[PDB]
């Protein structure tokens, strides 16, 4: 029996730690929810 | 029980101790994750108990106590925040430009942040602090790292 307990707020952090790229990806999306590579 | 807006980590005792299988976000008294976390399982909070509402496998989305309430959009140009909420570590703030996923039926932003799968549902934020979808549903690239799309659902 899962269960749920509080982590946080919901609220924009100005000078939060800024990082990651941004790639345009082609993917196609199965009846399963599962995403995958098109190439 | 708890009925507080915010975000909540989502726990299982059903392997060694005390196991975080994914993240949520409890808003207008619906609780929002993802499926693969839950499987539309019941919850527990205090005594209280949550029962699913909605939900889609393809979607991988799933509304408690209420139909699915989150209807803001990344606008394809801000940059945005994970408020990632990984499994044992303390909320934190990651702010990010997303890429974009192309599919055939249409273009989804995509956040490249790479956390333990037990990071599924954190949720992510526009610059006015409202959830505009969920970490932890994407896909492994040529690298070996992990590229998640912004999942959103429909409000009525
Ligand atoms: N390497 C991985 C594999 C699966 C993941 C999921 Cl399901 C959610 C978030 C990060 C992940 N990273």
């Amino acid at each position: 029996d899962m269960y749920i307990e509080r982590a946080g707020d919901i609220t924009w952090e100005k000078d939060a730690e800024v990082t990651g790229n941004s790639p345009r990806l082609d993917v196609a999306l199965d009846e399963s929810g599962d995403f995958s590579l098109v190439e | 029980g708890e009925t507080t807006d915010g975000v909540y980590r989502v726990m299982t005792r059903r392997l060694l101790g005390s196991t975080q299988v994914g993240v949520g976000v409890m808003q207008e008294g619906v609780f929002h994750t993802m499926w693969h976390v839950t499987k539309g399982a019941a919850l527990r909070s205090g005594e209280g108990r949550l029962d699913p509402y909605w939900g889609d496998v393809k979607q991988d989305l799933v509304s408690y106590c209420g139909p699915w309430k989150l209807d803001a959009a990344w606008d394809g140009l801000s940059e945005v925040q994970l408020l990632a909420v990984p499994p044992g570590e303390r909320a934190k703030n990651i702010q990010t430009l997303p890429g974009i996923f192309k599919t055939k039926d249409g273009d989804i932003g995509a956040v490249a942040l790479d956390y333990p799968a037990g990071t599924s549902g954190s949720p992510i934020l526009d610059k006015c602090g409202r959830v505009i979808g969920l970490y932890g549903n994407g896909v492994v690239i040529k690298n070996g790292s992990y590229v998640s799309a912004i999942t959103q659902g429909k409000r009525e």
